[PDB]
């Protein structure tokens, strides 16, 4: 007989963070809306027709 | 007089007087300003300056659309902002001065 045991394997497994994915609303954006309307559409001039 | 740069040159007699017989407990004369001025244009601004910076990108809305808003109403509230703030700034440097009047232009031939 040969003595001295067979072979035992170890546990050890590889790791990774899986490509997970989740939700961003900030993501969604890059620009700002434009202005409101700065001018004015009542003025009249007055004139005597 | 004074403050001919702070006050809005196309009304004319800007003060609403009145003086009342029964000032105060305690003080013989007093008086409660108010003023309308596009000075406050400067809390319009901050209010939605640090509106977007929380809306822009969508900070604490889950609050408020879980009781049931949604984006539009933001929108909807966005855009009378916009419009308010820009309603000052159209009466800001307008004037008593009148402006011109224009003609169409887009005719050319070869003599």
């Amino acid at each position: 007989h040969v003595p001295g045991g067979g072979s035992v394997q170890i546990v050890y497994k590889p790791v990774d963070l899986s490509k997970v994915t989740s939700k961003c609303g900030s993501l969604g954006n890059i620009h700002h809306k434009p202005g409101g309307g700065q001018v004015e559409v009542k003025s009249e001039k007055l004139d005597f027709k | 007089n004074k403050n001919s740069s702070y006050f809005v040159e196309w009304i004319p007699n800007n003060v609403k007087t009145a003086v009342c017989d029964i000032p105060p407990r305690g003080l013989k004369m007093s008086a409660t300003f108010i003023g309308n001025s596009t000075a406050i244009q400067e809390l319009f601004k901050r209010i939605s300056e640090q509106f977007t910076a929380m809306f822009r990108r969508k900070a604490f809305l889950h609050w408020y659309t879980g009781e049931g808003m949604d984006e539009m109403e933001f929108t909807e509230a966005e855009s009378n902002m916009n419009d308010l703030v820009s309603e000052y700034q159209q009466y800001q440097d307008a004037t008593a001065d009148e402006q011109g009047e224009f003609e169409e232009e887009g005719e050319e031939d070869e003599a």
